[PDB]
């Protein structure tokens, strides 16, 4: 059963559809590709859930148990420039 | 007319610019005339002053001819002091008075000028901030800044993504911006946020007085309501290149301390502002009393900023910026979320010695060879002085005394001495973007002041060098591998001993 | 110098909590030539002496500071015994636990932060390497 | 050996009380090279290293027992300074407050009554005469 | 005749008796034959019982012929018993039953022997103790042992008194004695001391168990209504010169344990009697209570006693004998008097250094040469070794080495190193004095646990080589230097920790 | 003013006359002569008054303010022989 992904990525929210024996890694390939956010090394980003946990991009997208519809999070680390 | 100060924009436009060219930007910046209009409608109220002060505060920080467009005589007066301003920042900078040659503009108000060119109108009402590429949409008549100052930033940042979007990938120009400063959602008409602008800060600590502070500055000396005690807190000084972002700064602060003109600024509120020009360990360890109600963080380092977690204050509103990103997050300590120290928490796990130092000496996949070497405690042979050495990008000859000596002696001379090192990029943030995470600071201090309910999401984030997110809210979870402050047993005695609970 | 910057109540507590511990084993390190002098918040003052040496010489006297401890490492310094002042001239301590280690830039991809908690960094690890490698 | 006949309410309130005024002045042994390594009713182990003389070496390690302190004197003993063990071999400190010179038949004509109060057999006392002599 | 412990007797007459010859003595002693001559009125009572057999057990320590006489047959039955307990402690003792050849004679009861030897007539009334040398006494009818036990020392005491005359000097016989042991005054018809044996000790320990302590101990064992618990404390055992004065050691008690011996001695009185064979130092770490209600020291050193009163017991009663005196102490420690260690304070004054080294070496006289060569350090010089030499009797060849060393060297191993020393009286009291006194401890612990008033002075004394004196109270006053325990207020505050006020 | 002084000696009273100017240890050779107890050393007695509190024997008996009529002791040191 595929589930249908959306990820806020950096504010924007995009949607990619999964397979659930594909690792997690590629919604992220994919939605920084819808947001054309692939500048950065894909490593600075976080692909968090709803309650902000950090979650294994080598992970299989079935094994979090997500239902059929998900909304998760692709975020920056939080800065440390103030000065 | 370019800024004295136009090298270091520069560097910070060199951070989000594709094909950076210094001698091109200089070039595109002086072939520009960037346009600020207002009537009677923006110049009447305490929300029009507002992002008018606020947008020649941040334009006058990059662009080397403004145009300062009254659009019929009551705005007459007000244009002689937003020249002032400019001229304040810039004493070089080339002022217009007619929209002839403007290539962009920002509107405040209800009056279109009639320009050819691409042209803004940025507004407010309370908490909301407003932009439209269509309509004028108006200055309302709070006495709040947050709604104001936030468009004056929208503004900003739209007049540089239209002048450089070549440069720039998915950088659109908002069509329209209604952004409630309240509840980072779009506004509604339901849910209007308190326009009461009294508000008792308590004795609150505004830790780090930079760029962010300049902007939480310019928020708190614009809302006349706020009363209580705020405590400032930096040991330097403005410098020159300081002035591209610092938005309270002119060539006049050029030398001043950064606690004395957070004070100075504030000098016509209510608030009892108590200047200290030390660091935070200074203030710390003088003051002795350890109960801080409230803290606002606009430092610049991770490790300066968990220091401050580490003396439990009540609650922090910690504010930064860095390349694609600003944001705010919010942080109690014992209250089942994330603290200031989640946040910047590293990531990774404590490897052993044999993949540590396999790691550092740049050949990770030698950790088999390097846990032989350092219980054999031998000679280390040639083809892995010469693997170590490729790995780093250093010179074999120096390296080369290590053959036959004990892996130690080459990791500790090469690594902890610091001997590679030898052999062997500063974030400068856009003024827009410190300022309004200055501005989004502010709201969060005095919201909690307040006692608004608290955004759902440990931060709230903003990108400026794309249109805005329709989702601004970030979620953080507490930190849950237990080395984290928020974890410990001692810890949270000490924060219930001080505040309850 | 690190001035006290974390609530001081969490210092202290976990500063008494490691010479608590500390104070069933004095025994055993007075034998291999541990000798706690001095326990006053945040410093501990020991000396050693090797036991099988004979003259029975002081070889070593530190001061372990803890600081901001726990949220920072403890530091140790060297002193001279009687003025308790600092010796100039793994040695020096580049081990992880120890303040001097993580102020390290070399040492900077393995921040204190991943090993807090952990038992390293408390007063009995110091002391066991010191005595084993001295 | 001996045993703690005296009220211990009595000995133990005066062995508390010579610690007491032992720990202002802990400062100003240390650079004598007089260091309190253990202090527990009735027994104070300390440790002598010459500061002068460098290699700086344990060169006398006492324990100064209090039972039946005051009513009787104090002992002192030389032991070794890890294993706490007395060591075979005015030397041994035939001197008044000492339990060892007043329990000497020779000595019999100073009982120790007649140099109670007085300031003879405390801490300092011994602890002057050991570092001046030393 | 004479026992086989005739010489520790000759060793205690020896410290008493002018030109004492040992081969005189033992043949003064065998011209002798002591009668102890009693009626019906006698044997018929607690007291006269007792009379009888403390003078048996006295007499039989010294003479080698008694005469047992028994003056109607109503003491037939006394007389068999008198003769087995002489037997008992001198199985070679002779036993007349006839007063043709007696020399001196004791006379217990109403009937007089028409004997042409000086007779002494001994009896009591309850605490009173009675002699006559013209008229009988007669016993009282009280269950107390006091003024019956006495009267046996006082008969005792003279007979030996009129036996050896010739040797000393003032010691005439008493006429009369009537002594109440509860006033130890000259006992008053107005003033009759309680009779009522109920007494209870409570937790009372007796501290050494020698010659002293079996006086008291026959005492105790004698008054019957005396209830509670009795700790009994020494380590040692009965030797065979002890049998000179231990009045409850025969034959049969050689080698036995003092502490079993007298745990024995009141197997059929109602006391709780605790056998500790341990020393002091030994019962008071395995009590680890340190509330002492009652102790009775009967030691033998002055160091002892002392060690006693610093476990601060709520009151002690001492005793002792020497040559020319016993007698009993009294001390409560928070009374304003004086406590067991005034007693034995040392006298004096601590000296300064060169006094003492001058005072030790024999040469008072050089203070001033002392201090000088401790000041100079320098060589003892030859005459300075000579005098001392001289001074302390003490060849010069062995202190030869030390001419020309220093005064310190010198000092430390001819003093305190014991040189001279090498180079280079214990008192054996008589049984009737190690009686009379320990049946006076007996009396003030009774005393004392009866609530009875106590004696105004702090001491009562007792010369038995004389007449009685008239006025047996001896003042003590509490020990004024400041260096006693009693002054100490450590001291003054265990003690008040322990008992109250 | 001659003071008339009682001596309790070793639990014998006697009587010496003294003159105020004597020092005490003429009235201790006095009494331990009236008494016959010459033979112990005569450092060995100890002088007491009626609160036995002990007298100088070299101090002048004027010094002791004493009355017409008073009453000392004569007392050897307690013993210490029980065994
Ligand atoms: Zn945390
Ligand atoms: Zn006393």
């Amino acid at each position: 059963g595929k589930i249908e992904i959306i990820v806020v990525v950096n504010g924007q929210p995009t949607q990619v559809e999964a397979n659930p024996n594909q690792p997690l890694h590629v919604v992220r390939t994919k939605a920084l590709e819808n947001t054309q956010n692939v500048a950065q090394p894909p490593d600075n980003w976080e692909f968090k859930d709803e309650a902000g946990n950090l979650l294994d991009v080598d992970k299989k997208i079935g094994d979090f148990g997500f239902a059929n519809t998900v909304t998760l999070f692709l975020s920056l680390k939080a800065g440390v420039a103030g000065a | 007319a370019l800024a004295n100060f136009i090298d270091r924009a520069a560097t910070a436009a060199s951070q989000v610019l594709t094909d950076f060219h210094l001698g091109d930007f200089k070039a595109a910046l002086e072939k520009q005339v960037v346009a600020v209009a207002f009537d009677d409608q923006a110049i009447s109220c305490a929300e029009g002053q507002a992002t008018l002060d606020l947008a020649v505060r941040l334009l006058a920080r990059l662009y080397p001819v403004l145009a300062i467009l009254p659009l019929d005589s009551a705005a007459s007066s007000q244009a002689q002091a937003l020249e002032r301003l400019a001229k304040s920042i810039n004493r070089k900078i080339g002022i217009r008075r007619s929209g002839k040659s403007a290539t962009v503009c920002l509107v405040a108000g209800a009056t279109r000028p009639s320009l050819r060119c691409p042209t803004f109108f940025i507004g407010s009402d309370g908490w909301a901030a407003k932009l439209s590429r269509t309509d004028p949409v108006g200055s309302g008549s709070s006495l709040l800044p947050y709604g104001a100052g936030a468009a004056s930033c929208f503004g900003a940042a739209n007049v540089f993504r239209t002048i450089f979007a070549a440069q720039l990938t998915g950088a659109e120009s908002d069509e329209n911006i209604d952004l409630s400063l309240y509840s980072y959602n779009k506004s509604r008409a339901g849910d209007a946020g308190p326009i009461d602008p009294a508000v008792d800060l308590g004795e609150t600590h505004l830790v780090g007085l930079g760029a962010i502070a300049h902007g939480a500055l310019w928020a708190l000396a614009r809302q006349s309501g706020l009363s209580g005690r705020l405590h400032v807190v930096d040991h330097e000084a403005v410098e020159l290149s300081n002035l591209q972002r610092y938005v309270l700064a002119g060539q006049a602060e050029i030398g001043m301390s950064k606690a004395v003109l957070a004070t100075t600024a504030l000098r016509s509120t209510a608030l009892e502002v108590e200047a200290h020009p030390l660091k935070w360990a200074e203030h710390v360890a003088r003051r002795g009393d350890w109960i801080f109600d409230r803290v606002g963080v606009a430092l610049d380092t991770a490790a300066d900023r968990v220091a401050v977690q580490g003396a439990l204050p009540r609650w922090i509103a910690n504010a930064w910026t860095q390349e694609h990103d600003l944001g705010i997050s919010r942080h109690g300590f014992d209250d089942g979320q994330a603290c200031l120290c989640c946040m910047y928490m590293p990531s990774g796990k404590s490897k052993d010695e044999h993949q540590l130092v396999a790691e550092e000496l740049g050949i990770p996949e030698a950790h088999e060879q390097v846990k032989a070497l350092l219980q054999t405690n031998a000679g280390v042979p040639n083809d892995f002085v010469v693997r170590v050495a490729t790995a780093m990008g250093v010179p074999f000859e120096p390296l080369a005394p290590f053959v036959g000596q004990p892996l130690r002696s080459f990791y500790q001379q090469a690594i902890c001495g610091g001997l590679v090192f030898q052999l062997s990029r500063t974030v400068v943030p856009m003024a827009f973007q410190s300022a309004l995470a200055g501005i989004m600071l502010a709201a969060e201090l005095v919201k909690h002041s307040a006692g608004f309910p608290m955004s759902p999401t440990t931060s709230t984030r903003v990108n400026l060098l794309r249109p805005l997110g329709s989702h601004l809210h970030d979620p953080k979870a507490k930190d849950s591998s237990g080395r984290c402050i928020c974890s410990d047993e001692d810890f949270i005695s000490a924060y219930r001993r001080k505040y309850g609970n | 110098p690190e001035l006290q910057t974390v609530d001081p109540e969490v210092s202290r507590a976990k500063f008494d909590r490691e010479i608590s511990r500390f104070r069933p084993y004095a025994d055993a390190y007075r034998m291999q030539g541990c000798f706690l002098i001095e326990e006053s918040f945040p410093s501990a003052f020991f000396i050693f002496a090797s036991p099988k040496v004979k003259p029975r010489v002081i070889g070593a006297a530190i001061e372990i500071d803890f600081t901001n401890y726990d949220l920072r490492p403890p530091s140790v310094v060297f002193v001279d015994p009687f003025t308790r002042q600092p010796i100039a001239r793994s040695p020096f301590l580049c081990m992880a636990g120890v303040r001097e280690y993580h102020d390290n830039p070399a040492h900077s991809g393995d921040p204190w932060l991943l090993h807090r908690g952990s038992g390293e960094g408390c007063l009995a690890f110091i002391l066991d390497k010191i005595i084993k490698y001295g």
